[PDB]
């Protein structure tokens, strides 16, 4: 009994992004799908939902005339796509069956799917060293898009750390900042950009 | 559209407190109100239909109560992995609509943050821009400012910040802000300094480098 | 396996309109009306309503259940159908009645 969604999408504005939702261990037809969206640091946004039996749809006002929810019932698949897409349209989209009697909720729910709608451009980060219980550290600049990830010492060093949520800059590139308290070895942030295909290790010397 | 409304935002608690939390419907939805649970990085999570029944599995030490506007949900005896984000939703009629949310974190005692300065580098400086950070690390309550100065001058618009989530060990928080100039404008001022506020501290401690 | 509405009486103080369902999908609330065509008259409402002649043995509100039986003047007599909705937009449709109860 699941939903599995489709991956990360990376959108220029006034394009369009379609996304997916396979459903397996249920009768899919028996259900509901909605959508709900969640902007960073933000609360859940309802779209709209779609009557998997006879394909009867209801999207929330705001966005009547941009999206279209679908279902495949042959592959027993919910898809939605948005149209005209802008910036705030960045969030995380959940497929959620839906499933109460006379009632509405959302009992079995998707992993989520990442839509980035931006002007910019992949870029891999520039790595500069916040230089040196004492504390240093690791500015990972002007990326693009989420996700980084940041190791340091290979996995190695793992207490204390703490490994900032990225902000998004005026630039439309992304920054993030790694710290690590130690005791006043060498030092080593393992920067990983997926998106790019970029990699980068930098040793923050004194 | 019924607009729900949750109170209050955040609730602050220790393991084995009793935490309540209300919802309020902007009109009658007889008793169609959903509670959530979600946690960092996770879809959300049904807990609670139809105002008080359980979803299979969900443990005892939640319930709720209500019908027509008002309505709640308690959670007895909180337990660690109850540390979260709650949402209410209205299940009555199209739109559904989703409360605000009400976060649980984690009371402890007040603990003061250790401040740290970081100039920006050569390296950097060399690309024609200049970040200073500032490090708040591991203090308890959340509520910090922090204020940049230039020059002894107060700065606006020109830093952003970002918290860590409460952590798993101590039950504090961490928070970055980063200070962004030109390189052109990093070159023509002195002093860079920034100044902490927050409830474990009797005067606002200051962190600063001259050039 | 097609959800059914078994209205098990044919013909029926507190008269008993008895309703049960074989499934919980397609999902939609159970309605009730006197008579069929398009003057039918709506008795009871699971999804929205207050009903205060009409009453129903079973929590209508557990996600679960599947008896919709409810506990209800010579003006009352007639065709009553159990009817199953699925949920619609804008709104729910007949899925599945049963064959009718005659009050006497």
């Amino acid at each position: 009994v699941q939903l599995v969604q489709s991956g990360a999408e990376v959108k220029k504005p006034g394009a369009s992004v379609k996304v997916s939702c396979k459903a397996s261990g249920y009768t899919f037809r028996g259900y509901g799908i909605s959508w709900v969206r969640q902007a960073p640091g933000q609360g859940l946004e309802w779209m709209g939902w779609i009557s998997a039996y006879g394909g009867e749809t209801n999207y929330a006002q705001k966005l009547q005339g941009r999206v279209t929810m679908t279902t495949d019932t042959s592959t027993s698949t919910a898809y939605m796509e948005l149209r005209s897409l802008r910036s705030d349209d960045t969030a995380v989209y959940y497929c959620a069956r839906e499933a109460g009697s006379s009632w509405y909720d959302f009992d079995l729910w998707g992993r989520g799917t990442l839509v980035t709608v931006s002007s910019a451009s992949t870029k891999g980060p520039s790595v500069f060293p916040l230089a040196p219980t004492a504390a240093l550290g690791c500015l990972v600049k002007d990326y693009f898009p989420e996700p980084v990830t940041v190791s340091w010492n290979s996995g190695a060093l793992t207490s204390g750390v703490h490994t900032f949520p990225a902000v998004l800059q005026s630039s439309g590139l992304y920054s993030l900042s790694s710290v690590v308290t130690v005791p006043s070895q060498t030092y080593i942030c393992n920067v990983n950009h997926k998106p790019s295909n970029t990699k980068v290790d930098k040793k923050v010397e004194p | 559209d019924i607009q729900m409304t949750q109170s209050p935002s955040s609730v602050s608690a220790s393991v084995g407190d009793r935490v309540t939390i209300t919802c309020r419907a902007s009109q009658g939805i007889s008793s169609w109100l959903a509670w959530y649970q979600q946690k960092p990085g996770k879809a959300p999570k049904l807990l609670i239909y139809a105002a008080s029944n359980l979803q299979s599995g969900v443990p005892s030490r939640f319930s709720g109560s209500g019908s027509g506007t008002d309505f709640t949900l308690t959670i007895s005896s909180l337990q660690p992995e109850d540390f979260a984000t709650y949402y209410c939703q209205q299940g009555a009629s199209f739109p559904i609509t989703f409360g605000g949310g009400t976060k649980v974190e984690i009371k402890r005692t007040v603990a003061a943050p250790s401040v740290f300065i970081f100039p920006p580098s050569d390296e950097q400086l060399k690309s024609g821009t200049a970040s200073v950070v500032c490090l708040l690390n591991n203090f308890y309550p959340r509520e910090a400012k922090v204020q940049w100065k230039v020059d002894n001058a107060l700065q606006s618009g020109n830093s952003q910040e970002s918290v860590t989530e409460q952590d798993s060990k101590d039950s504090t928080y961490s928070l970055s802000s980063t200070l962004t100039l030109s390189k052109a404008d990093y070159e023509k001022h002195k002093v860079y300094a920034c100044e902490v506020t927050h409830q474990g501290l009797s005067s606002p401690v200051t962190k600063s480098f001259n050039r | 396996e097609e959800l059914q509405v078994i209205q098990p009486d044919k013909s029926v103080e507190t008269a008993t309109l008895r309703c049960t369902a074989t499934s919980l999908i397609p999902v939609g609330p159970i309605q009730w009306f006197r008579g069929a065509g398009p003057g039918r008259e709506l008795i009871y409402n699971q999804k929205e309503g207050h009903f205060p002649r009409v009453t129903t043995v079973s929590d209508l509100t557990k996600r679960n259940n599947m008896d919709f039986s409810i506990r209800i003047t010579p003006a009352d007599a007639g065709t009553y159908y159990c009817v199953k909705f699925r949920k619609g937009s804008p709104d729910d449709v007949e899925f599945k009645s049963g064959a009718g109860t005659e009050l006497s």
